[PDB]
DNA sequence: CCCTGGAGAATCCCGGTGCCGAGGCCGCTCAATTGGTCGTAGACAGCTCTAGCACCGCTTAAACGCACGTACGCGCTGTCCCCCGCGTTTTAACCGCCAAGGGGATTACTCCCTAGTCTCCAGGCACGTGTCAGATATATACATCC
DNA sequence: GGATGTATATATCTGACACGTGCCTGGAGACTAGGGAGTAATCCCCTTGGCGGTTAAAACGCGGGGGACAGCGCGTACGTGCGTTTAAGCGGTGCTAGAGCTGTCTACGACCAATTGAGCGGCCTCGGCACCGGGATTCTCCAGGG
């Protein structure tokens, strides 16, 4: 028998950081999985096209940053870029 | 969490101001002594003015013991009697047993979930019936007592208002039981009936609006709008009297008066409805508002047109001695009996309205009752009679005795 | 219940607003199930013979169709309000579909 | 003795996986090579978006005096925002309904 | 003739959820044709997707992909 | 003299036949540079980027005006007003 | 105040090519605002594309890509 | 002994390049491996569409008493056909103009 | 110096088989090149997604045919499928 | 004609079912970690030269501002039909239970097709040159608006 | 009919399209090896089909009043023509900066081998709400006795 993958456990982890008492049904979990997959697909495709346009063969964090600035509206992009930069900085320091 | 952009949220008139304002300051009600409320007074005035009797001297009423409780009413009519209850918040009806009503009424105020009112408990043909007597003068002029075939009335056994068991219009004696805070929105009593209303215990506040043609149009329009929770009608009219009835008062409300009622304290009331021969035009007018606003028959005067046919017959018979009852109804009436004339203008006007009304109804709405023989010949006779009585001397008509009485 | 007589109790377009407020608050599907299934199977019978359907496929199709129709009705309502009216007509739907780019 | 292992997610300070995202990027046919900082940045962005959505949905759910999140709350939160409504403009949410809207000329 | 199974009360309910007060008597025949066109397009795309995979059962993933190809992404079915 | 509504038809027929640009070049270039100054300073521009922008803008406006004319005809009129533009742009999805 | 460069006769010519017969007097400001919004929307993407490539000159391919990102494919300026 | 070469276009009977299409498919980040029948199919489809559009444009040009083809002829050919106007619905042609069309109410 | 590529020669060859008298300008040639590139990218992307959906790592003529059926409308798909089938059949035999 | 007790029944404090969706441990298999090796992709320094910017004169085609008058937008009445609300009879949608078989999902395994290499060489791209298709000037012919 | 907008038809310039060559690098021919998929066998899930019971939604008819549509009058704002003012286009100068290309050196991501713990599927609780459920406390129907 074969097993499948999902994002349920990380959704629970994030939910227990902003609203500890409340729960969530299964339909909302499926909706959240679809949303995460859609956003990942969008960003990956845009970064791939950006890498192609400059005669490059690799994808780095600069491409992902440019794709985030292109796809997200308004201050959402600002906060996303700030948090991603913070995460990268804290990861490379180790 | 933090590090986000950085919210939002995910009866319409005030009955208390209608009780506090001083703007409902018309003077429509006459305070009277019981002794002056007689048939002569009705003949001369046509029972056009709302009356309060601050005491019952001279009225000829009888009430039960002054500490009579809702549980006493219950034992007199039966724990299992189904009673129409009004949900005050919605002005809609529900049904429960009298024992259930009693439990609600005996529940402390803070423990009652909703406000319910009983305004429609007709207790004729129960043990309570003989404990309550209405003003004497009403007996002389009530169409039920004076016009309806007596052998039918006497045959009634059912104490509820079940229509298939009802032998006459059973609208004469009602018990009203109202908790503090109850409110009945503006209305006109069914069929254009006049109402007598006695505060046995407690108190009531009435807002009274006169049945001018303008106010009755507003009333009908307000009913047809369906916006009665939104609009306090007493604001929309020319003139309105707010008045308090206290314990022991007796109130008489003429045909067609538009009125709303608030209950400031737990209260028990005895009252009842009557049609009479002195304001027929208004009676018919109210009936036609009920028809046009589609009031269900449940909330209307039973056997209304039937009664009107019997009224015509009694007038003809008492004045000319010509009967338009069936032979069998004549015989029933004769058996019961063995156990130049001047009408008021009120009556003359009334009877011409009545004849014109009944004659013009189509067959399926005429409601000719079973006691009537030839309704076309009765009509023909009333027309002749009204021509011959058209010169009635208004002075001489003030006899103090009704034209129509049982011998 | 036997009919009662002598019981006392006080008391176009008004019901429409209440219906709008009721339906704009619920979330269930507003079309029946079996007729939609039969319509879908009849339509699909033209492209292939002896086809089978899962239940979730029909559910998704019904939901998408209802969402499309609701959006079209909102746009038709805006079109009708434009021409100083309150009643929607087929030409409103035609104008909405033509401006949207569907025609 | 080989040093005790430690996941890259903890090393960066995240809850969303990094190795799984790295594998998806590597086997997703996007480029010939994949760098070393892309999965961390992408996981951080996805976690941020998920946290915003969940916070709004929880607020909307509690405002109705309930303890559980259902698709209606997600729909209300998404459609009642101004920036998340632009990112999810062409998306249909199953069993979510519509916002209450009545034209003034009709009332 | 199953299109007649979409009764007038159902169209009225859909319009009420849309926000419509009054409805003319000719709307239903237009709505039925619009629904026919939409369903025909979606089902044709889903059938092509199903046939490519050498199957005889139309799964929900085929419908999801067909809807996504037309720009009507749907959430809650995989 | 000509009665109103005859020169307009002549201009419509004339301009549905031609294919040149209907806006001047220097004002458009000035507007483009003035707008672009708000995102990055000291930007240079090729000779064809401005032409492509002009073509795209003109096509957009012509389509918008066609939709606006449809909206105006709907309301039993022959004159276009801002509310027609607002209705068309709202139904399209841009607002 | 460069937006005033788009003059009334140019807007009337565009409307004539669109097929209108009569034009009110309050159309010009709306048209100018719509055109300005469209221009900012395109130029933001074009400048972002130029910035990513470590350049200082906006080329034609940047504009073409920015237009293509919004479903407004343009033929004749490269591909 | 290497025999004389022969392009795959000549083998398939096409006027579009096959090896170039194969190289573009290979280096385009589309799949791990590319089959041997895709390039000829793609070239045939592209050639058919090109021939159709060119024939329509040539007829449109001949109607105007000219011997060359300009963008106006391509625009007229595309917008005068029911099938090519649906495939290229959202495409703008530089220096193409519009189609003659006047509403009946204004006339 | 670097040399670029285009489809001009093949477009001219196709033009000469249907209109030997008619010429063409350079702007129309650029437009035709853009059209060819657009169609190629559309078909290739659709085929790639079709391959990914069925857990496969190769692109064959079956997926190209499916993408052609999905993208082209009406009779265009029929004629294109017939042309491609004929071309493949004639190429395999030799 | 009043009590009364042999059956009655209502619902219901509450004393049990019983499904329903979440929520929590256990085993364990496969995927993420860790430790090395290398070879090519990308960063950086340097030189060239194509094109983008700034400027000056002047021709003139286009934009601007005014008169005006008429025709199209807008508001007010009337009437008549079409749509809404309600009651009653009719129909089929929905739910529980049972049965059967079509077809989707998994697993060996065999081989044939596609990837990576090494040369040969011709198809296509950059650089040059002529002539023929197209613009525009200018004196009539004819249909079209007043 | 008269005045005006548009089509009719010949002359001459003119510069861009089509035809030539030189050569260089990517496509073609021949070779080897390895793993992806094609096919058969198997199992069990889940889709189709049927029937009975219940009742909630759909359909049909009638009354009436509210809105849609046509008709008429007013009035002001927009289209048309003209005399005046402006800067857009075009031709030619001058400079320089930044895009494009070449050559090195290195350091970072792919591949391989050995290891272990994380998350996933399968059972065990756990607090609700929809019914039951004798029976039974309170109040009660009913022809007898008193
Ligand atoms: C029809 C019964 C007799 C009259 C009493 C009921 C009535 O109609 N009221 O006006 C009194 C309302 C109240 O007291 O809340
Ligand atoms: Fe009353």
């Amino acid at each position: 028998r074969s097993r499948k993958e999902s994002y349920s456990v990380y959704v629970y982890k994030v939910l227990k950081q902003v609203h500890p008492d409340t729960g969530i049904s299964s339909k909302a979990m499926g909706i959240m999985n679809s949303f995460v997959n859609d956003i990942f697909e969008r960003i990956a495709g845009e970064a791939s096209r950006l890498a192609h346009y400059n005669k490059r063969s690799t994808i780095t964090s600069r491409e992902i940053q440019t794709a985030v600035r292109l796809l997200l509206p308004g201050e959402l992009a600002k906060h996303a870029v700030s948090e991603g930069t913070k995460a990268v900085t804290k990861y490379t320091s180790s | 969490r933090y590090s986000q952009r950085l919210r939002r949220r995910y009866r319409t008139f005030d009955l208390e101001e209608k009780l506090h304002t001083n703007k409902y300051n018309a003077n429509f009600v006459t305070f009277m002594e019981g002794k002056d409320f007689n048939v002569e007074y009705i003949q001369r005035g046509g029972l056009r003015d709302p009356l309060i009797f601050k005491n019952s001297d001279g009225l000829g009423i009888k009430m039960p013991d002054p500490d009579f409780t809702v549980n006493d009413v219950k034992m007199c009519v039966g724990s299992r009697r189904m009673v129409d209850v009004m949900d005050v918040n919605t002005q809609k009806g529900i049904e429960m047993t009298m024992a259930q009503w009693t439990r609600y009424y005996e529940t402390p105020e803070e423990e009652r979930e909703k406000l319910y009112n009983v305004i429609s408990l007709e207790f004729s043909h129960t043990r309570l019936e003989n404990m309550v007597q209405r003003p004497s003068t009403v007996d002389f002029i009530d169409w039920v007592d004076n016009m309806w075939p007596r052998h039918l009335k006497e045959s009634q056994t059912e104490s509820t208002n079940a229509i298939l068991e009802m032998q006459y219009p059973k609208v004469q004696k009602y018990c009203l039981m109202s908790v503090r805070g109850c409110y009945t929105d503006f209305h006109v009593d069914f069929g254009g009936t006049s109402v007598w209303y006695h505060i046995h215990q407690g108190g009531k506040v009435f807002w009274l609006i006169p049945p001018t043609a303008h106010n009755l149009e507003l009333y009908e329009n307000w009913l047809l709008s369906g916006k009665q929770g939104d609009i306090f009608l007493g604001d929309r009219v020319s003139d309105c009297q707010r008045i308090e009835l206290k314990q022991g008062y007796t109130f008489v409300i003429p045909s067609g008066w538009i009125h709303a009622v608030y209950t400031p304290t737990d209260t028990l009331v005895f009252g009842g409805n009557f049609l009479h021969s002195f304001n027929i035009p208004m009676q018919l007018k109210i009936y036609n508002i009920e028809d046009r606003t589609r009031v269900p028959n449940k909330f209307r005067y039973p056997f209304y047109y039937e009664m009107c046919w019997y009224v015509l017959e009694r007038y003809v018979y008492c004045i000319t001695n010509r009967s338009h009852l069936t032979k069998e109804f004549q015989k029933e009436s004769l058996s019961m009996d063995l156990e130049q004339v001047h009408l008021t203008h009120f009556e003359l006007e009334g009877l011409r309205c009545l004849v014109d009304k009944l004659e013009s109804l189509p067959l399926h709405k005429k409601c000719v009752p079973t006691g009537i023989e030839d309704e076309d010949a009765l009509i023909a006779d009333v027309k002749i009679l009204l021509e011959e009585l058209a010169n009635s001397d208004p002075k001489l008509a003030l006899t103090g005795v009704p034209i129509v009485q049982w011998p | 219940a036997p009919a009662t007589g002598g019981v006392c109790k006080p008391h176009p377009g008004t019901v429409a607003l209440r219906e709008i407020r009721r339906y704009q608050k619920s979330t269930e599907l507003l079309i029946r199930k079996l007729p939609f299934q039969r319509l879908v199977r009849e339509i699909a019978q033209d492209f292939k013979t002896d086809l089978r359907f899962q239940s979730s496929a029909v559910m998704a199709l019904q939901e998408a169709s209802e969402a499309y129709l609701v959006g079209l009705f909102e746009d038709t309502n805006l079109a009708a309000i434009h021409a100083k009216r309150v009643t929607i007509m087929p030409k409103d739907i035609q104008l909405a579909r033509r401006i949207r780019g569907e025609r | 003795a080989r040093a005790k292992a430690k996941t890259r997610s903890s090393r960066a300070g995240l809850q969303f996986p990094v190795g799984r995202v790295h594998r998806l990027l590597r086997k997703g046919n996007y480029a010939e090579r994949v760098g070393a900082g892309a999965p961390v940045y992408l996981a951080a962005v996805l976690e941020y978006l998920t946290a915003e959505i969940l916070e709004l949905a929880g607020n909307a759910a509690r405002d109705n005096k309930k303890t559980r999140i259902i698709p209606r709350h997600l729909q209300l939160a998404i459609r009642n925002d101004e920036e998340l409504n632009k990112l999810l403009g062409k998306v249909t949410i199953a069993q979510g309904g519509v916002l209450p809207n009545i034209q003034a000329v009709l009332l | 003739d199953n299109i007649q199974g979409i009764t007038k009360p159902a169209i009225r309910r859909l319009a009420r959820r849309g926000g419509v007060k009054r409805i003319s008597g000719l709307i239903y025949e237009e709505t039925r044709g619009v629904l026919k066109v939409f369903l025909e397009n979606v089902i044709r795309d889903a059938v092509t997707y199903t046939e490519h995979a050498k199957r005889k059962t139309v799964t929900a993933m085929d419908v999801v992909y067909a809807l996504k190809r037309q720009g009507r992404t749907l959430y809650g079915f995989g």
